């Protein structure tokens, strides 16, 4: 019922999307009204992923509203095998096939298809897409990530990052170079470039790196007991969260805490006298939880900011998210909606206050020094540029992205200092 | 006419991003899912960052299992959002897929809002679902909403029924003005003060090539169609011009003396873009159904080869005029499932590919130059000013 | 002669600082007024070195007397030798030392140094920083350098880098990168990491690679003349230049020219129909020349940006500059003075001026998108980010700093188009 | 003797240009002066500034004569594309102290040729013979000459402070029973003030040592007042200010107290985290002294080295007299030896040269980098917290890092 004109999260449908769309091979086919593919856009530009996603919506019309949307399915499950050849293949509904049920699961078991199918059960009118990734990837591990011998390398498997991610691609590459820095080899990442072969593969590795908690707690959890296999906690964002994550896997695995640092240059590009201006700064941090956590954790102790706001939009983590608030002093904002920001950070006039897109355009509004660290974002904030935000390198592109704002207003605050004074 | 396949067309809703351009004093609240929310999100892109008229009540799990308190809680939420904003005059409910298959009673829904409102707020309903709509078919919806609402006038009037830019719809008012006498009324109003006298006589000037379904609501209260074809190029406009004004009566000297600088206007400009689009294969996807009056354009004076213009929504009556001018090379078939199309422009590799925007990246890394019809209907280049400004975007030979 | 207010070259003496303070081990005695220390400040702010400049500054506050200037530059010299410990030193004269009657060298041999002293001559007044660089860095070859057997496995050499660079840094790891993956490893880089004793196995390698011909060039034609170093040309700038380069290398080292593309983001972003809207955007390019040119390749081929002028601050590099200019149709603005940019953006009226610092100011005064690509710059554009500019990353680097101006005009210019900013017009039918 | 570390007076026009209005400032000289006012400058030359380097090819190198004609030709080139100048300032540089191009007989030639609208006057920031802060020093006792007399007790602090604590100081010093107080009402023309026998001049910025003797020259009177910069100073620099002008202190208790109240809580406020940290002033803008004696006692600090490029004691020993004499004065300033002296210390907090900065910085020293208290508004009431919060600022981010 409630009016809502921006969305954080869209419906979880687009988060079973986006975790097909992530790995290669398996094809999430949907029964979606005529109309639905809109979320390919998402995929084909913000992420310019290039071929269409591999999902296959069964586009239902007026003509197609009882057992005929069945068979709208039933077809399209049996095409999508033929044409689209998949080895895993899922099915679901979106909002109006969840109303007008049509046994989803029935039906792709009455084609009996070789390939295993994973049977995709998402509630679209009281989750969100967070939730409909982290369903979708813990369904497809219990149907096709079973127990099974260890690597002889000991060897970890990252999950969590996906398609249309906050930096998800570059993180990946990041965390994996630092793995393999202290020694630990990649098992196999999922869902961003994984295959039904390497989820196959999941349980032989010794224990499961959580790098996106919203999109790999559930199966991580779900591997603690089904594939026995511990999952580390936290998420390296920043030089402290990467210290914490190094020692982490460390004792995990076995291997030394020796990490290569040479690459890091924030606690010294941060130290140093030019960033004295920054030293309490007021900031508003909003958007993922973890994203947001961490970004706190750079901010009050690295960098010297003075965070004055705090709030989150992923209810599903808003335990942890409060735990924080109350750690920083501060009260968390759990909601959704732009207007309880937008109130908040208006009463307390942050001086750089930086989120999700919204937080940038009512920054812009508000006229306020702007950044960008959480999901909900543009083609823009996709960048093409070597831009993770995991690791050292991670900490580095922190720094510069989040003092950008804050350049750009000492700069232009002396140009207008300058070249003006009283006329007479 | 998809043979169970995959349309790729978007629900009506999208056509609301302009259409609130259009009428600067309505507002559109949206009862679809969070689906639709976020496709209006994102389909809108900007627009939500500056205080857009885009209502996307999500109706939630509440909502579900009841009827009667559903649209209770609409009416609540209304009066709330008119309490945050008392300017609007004209509040546009639309039928989302969620809303009709709960049964949502859209237009008693409008009608007692109206009823508690008053002329203040003339609340309007109408469908631009993905069950029944299809991207700018919205448009024809919304508009066809207002159509009986709109007064009755007898008197011989025009009505230009399209929501083209002040760019643009100033400027064929202005010419048709300069010709014949123009008792032009905008139907899209932009604002309530502009409430065109639609009657009998008042015969109405179709410009937006999609607009099917408007065709039969105007007819109903009289308004005749113009078989003029579609305001879209040297022929387009011209044809279009032309037929605008001998229905009302103009002598050929005042035509040829009042189109005689917007013709060299846009020959040299169409010949400029043109070489970059002289003899190539084309291809047109089912998006937006423009298509047609596109190939009647370009095919004949770019030189752009016609291969096949799929429309999602053709139609006979309306699409006729420019239907003449088109080339019988061209394939008509409908908008079928994208693999069928898809298929076809990988076999008979097209120079330039119009479609979706869905499928414009991957064709684009198909080894197909691809122009997105979702830029046209944003981009002002519906007159004759704007004509080589068409052939401009249609261009598009970027080398690396 | 002119009211210099914008210089982008700096003096001589800067150059020579750039090449000591980016070795390890080499001490630049540079006799000089008191106060001409401002430099190390640029070094210190705008690069952020941790470790103070390596420079010593013979400030001769008011005695100018000729016996008086000539012990304050012996003292210094001795005393920078006891207190750093430098494995060699590097003595010059910077303006007023110039024109003060010192024997800049002479004085230094005097002293009896054991560690090599290289002599120094800087004209101050009819050259720049880049000379400046490049011939500290030929004065530094010839004395440390020296012809040895090659190494087993063939290695080039990066000539070039030297501090406060743009992205001199990035840049280097990235080839590195490039270089070390098609196999070739790499000896010494000569200056942005290099002992003289780095300078001393210079000789070693097969072929040298000169990354920034401008800061080093000479320093190549000497290693080709004398160590018998073979110098590749081309600048791995963009990726058309980048294959070009990796080819180059292959051949001069006999190697399969296999690229890490997989990396290469720039080519399949380039070609999106998301920036389409690319094509047919007039861009301003100035900068030093190799940048400038290196920018033009990419600006003409991998964006399809239509170039309308090129222009250059370091007259030493004209030549090659006004030949790619009337390689692109236009004509070089090889220039000094930010006047004539200023008059060039004006006249031309791009839509994305490309240039340095200035030119960023300049654009933003005339509210066109802007960008550096070149290297006089503050410390904003220093960035602690991996941004290289040449290698596969630093082709996608070049995209997203060159688009990101041009997005930024857009979501502005589309905010300001929106029903926000364009409640102001309205007609009624016939008005 | 040795490695000197401050720069050239010609950083005295960066902030000169902007505070006195209509005036340019050709700093005939070579490139790397020009560089030094490129860098320093930093974001206002793209502001079209009021300043510029003459270059001396070697053209103009060996031909004085030539040179002058050509600076002849700059300077009308000049005033016909900037008529609003009111005094042009030939100010030299070292390359024009070693080619001796005399720019005061420079001046004479062009005194009137072009306009006498402009007034060139001639000063001199080389660093060979000024030291940093030394140039607007320099610069202002050059216009002291020019000045016209009165014959009126006129109180002649010196212009070389910020408009707006300027506006400040002359209201509340005009409050307390004093009239001629060199504030032209605009601000905007050259003020022009009187110096005559009975003018009065209290120094305001410690670095303006030949200033005052200029106007001893004049036949003024100096004002032997700790020098407003925190709350004791600026306390007693009004209280003696308001005796010499024949003003008493009754009205003066009432005029000041609620500023007097601000400025202790302010400075109380920013020195929580200024408990007793140990600071050592390094030489950088022969500044230091004034700075040292609001710390040490109203911030609640302990000075070690409060060293000076050049010591004017005549001006500074009502600042020293309440500074406790145990932390020692440095008068010989050597990099070689004060780097190694901070090193040995450990002082807590040290106002090192900006060059200095970072480097001692990543030797576990928070630096105040000084640069900015000749830039930044750090004198009278309002603006003594903040001062205490800029020396504050560099303990609490090393407290943020550790
Ligand atoms: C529903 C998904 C989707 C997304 C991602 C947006 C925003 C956006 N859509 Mg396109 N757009 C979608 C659909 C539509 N777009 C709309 C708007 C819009 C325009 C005017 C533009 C465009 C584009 C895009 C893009 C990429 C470029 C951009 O951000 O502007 C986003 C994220 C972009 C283009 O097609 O390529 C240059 C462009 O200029 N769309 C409209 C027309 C009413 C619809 C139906
Ligand atoms: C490294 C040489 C350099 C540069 C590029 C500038 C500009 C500039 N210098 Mg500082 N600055 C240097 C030198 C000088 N600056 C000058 C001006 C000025 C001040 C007062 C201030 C400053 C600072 C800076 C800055 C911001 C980045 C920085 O250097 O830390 C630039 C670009 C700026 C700042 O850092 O504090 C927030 C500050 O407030 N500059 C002057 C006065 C003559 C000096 C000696
Ligand atoms: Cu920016």
């Amino acid at each position: 019922m409630k009016l809502t004109l921006w969305t954080y999260e869209g419906p979880p449908h687009v988060g079973a999307m986006r975790v097909a769309t992530g790995m290669t091979g398996m094809h999430y086919v949907l029964h979606a009204p005529q109309g639905d593919t809109y979320a390919d856009l998402l995929f084909t530009m913000i992420e310019r992923r290039g071929k269409r996603p591999p999902v296959s919506y069964t586009t239902f019309q007026a003509r197609d509203l009882g057992s005929d949307t069945a068979e709208l399915f039933q077809s399209a499950c049996r095409d999508a095998y033929e044409r689209f050849q998949p080895q895993a293949i899922m099915v679901g509904s979106s909002c109006t096939a969840e109303l007008i049920q049509d046994d989803t699961g029935g039906l792709a078991d009455a084609l009996s298809l070789p390939v295993p199918v994973v049977h995709l059960e998402l509630p679209s009118y009281q989750r969100k897409e967070n939730f409909g990734a982290d369903e979708s990837f813990l369904q497809i591990c219990r149907k096709l990530a079973r127990p099974m011998e260890r690597t002889e390398k000991v060897s970890c498997n990252l999950l969590g990052p996906t398609a249309l991610g906050f930096r998800h691609r570059d993180d990946i590459l990041e965390v994996t170079r630092l793995l393999e820095g202290m020694g630990i080899a990649v098992n196999a990442v999922a869902p961003m470039g994984a295959s039904p072969a390497d989820i196959a593969r999941l349980g032989a590795a010794h224990f499961n790196v959580l790098l996106y908690p919203e999109t790999g707690e559930s199966a991580a959890r779900w591997a603690e007991k089904t594939l026995k296999q511990p999952y580390t906690k936290t998420v390296p964002i920043g030089v402290g969260a990467t210290r914490d994550f190094v020692a982490e896997v460390a004792a995990l695995a076995g291997v030394a805490p020796v990490a290569d640092d040479s690459r890091l240059r924030q606690p010294w590009w941060s130290a140093s006298v030019d960033s004295t201006y920054l030293t309490g700064k007021r900031v508003f941090l909003f958007g993922d939880a973890t994203h947001v956590i961490a970004a706190a954790r750079v901010a009050r102790d690295e960098m010297g900011f003075e965070v004055v706001g705090m709030g989150c939009y992923n209810r599903e983590f808003a335990r942890p998210m409060r735990a924080a608030a109350k750690g920083y002093g501060l009260e968390a904002l759990v909601t959704d909606d732009y207007l309880e920001v937008e109130e908040a950070i208006q009463a307390l006039a942050p001086e750089l206050i930086l989120g999700t897109q919204m937080e940038r355009h009512i920054a812009k509004r508000l006229g306020i020094p702007c950044a960008v660290i959480s999901a909900p974002v543009h083609v823009q904030d996709f960048p093409a540029r070597y831009s993770p935000q995991m690791g050292f390198e991670g900490a580095n592109v922190l720094f510069d992205t989040w003092i950008h704002p804050l350049t750009m207003g000492l700069e232009e605050h002396l140009l207008t200092m300058f070249r003006e004074d009283f006329e007479f | 006419l998809k043979e169970r396949g995959q349309r790729e067309v978007f629900c009506g809703l999208t056509g609301i991003i302009w259409l609130h351009r259009k009428m600067q004093d309505a507002f559109f609240l949206v009862v679809g899912s969070r689906t639709c929310a976020h496709l209006l999100q994102s389909a809108a892109g900007v627009m939500i960052f500056a205080e857009p008229r885009f209502g996307t009540a999500v109706l939630e799990e509440k909502d579900l299992a009841g009827l009667a308190d559903a649209n209770a809680e609409l009416d609540r939420e209304v009066d709330r959002l008119l309490a945050r904003r008392p300017d609007i005059r004209q509040l546009f409910l639309v039928g989302s897929c969620p809303s009709e298959v709960i049964k949502l009673d859209l237009h008693r829904a409008a009608e007692r809002l109206s009823a508690h409102h008053g002329p203040a707020v003339r609340v309007y309903n109408f469908s631009g679902s993905g069950i029944e709509t299809t991207f700018t078919q919205g448009e024809d919806a919304c508009l066809a909403s207002i159509v009986p609402t709109l007064p009755a006038t007898e008197a011989r009037e025009l009505l230009l029924v399209g929501a083209l830019p002040d760019v643009v719809e100033d400027q064929a008012v202005s010419l048709l003005t300069q010709l014949g006498i123009g008792p032009v009324r905008c139907l899209p109003a932009h604002h309530a003060a502009e409430a065109p006298g639609v009657g009998p006589n008042t015969v109405f000037a179709l410009v937006q090539p999609f607009l099917g379904d408007t065709h039969g609501a105007l007819t109903r209260r009289g308004a005749r169609h113009i078989a003029a074809p579609f305001p879209f190029g040297e022929e387009g406009t011209t044809l279009w011009l032309k037929a605008i004004a001998d229905e009302f009566g103009v002598s050929a000297e005042t035509f040829e003396a009042v189109t005689a600088a917007p013709r060299a206007r846009a020959r040299k400009a169409v010949a400029a873009a043109s070489e970059g689009l002289r003899g190539k294969s084309v291809f047109f996807l089912p998006d937006s159904q423009l298509e047609p009056s596109l190939a009647r354009f370009l095919t004949r004076e770019c030189g752009m080869s016609a291969v096949e213009v799929g429309t999602p929504f053709l139609h006979r009556g309306i699409l006729g005029p420019d239907l003449d001018l088109l080339a019988e090379g061209p394939v008509l078939s409908e908008g079928q499932d994208v693999e069928r199309q898809l298929d076809r422009v990988r076999a008979a590799r097209p120079d330039l590919t119009v479609c979706g925007l869905g499928l414009a990246n991957p064709l684009e890394a198909e080894g197909f130059t691809t122009k997105w019809a979702i830029e046209l209907v944003f981009t002002p280049v519906h007159f004759y000013e704007q004509a080589g400004d068409l052939a401009g975007l249609f261009s598009r030979p970027v080398r690396r």
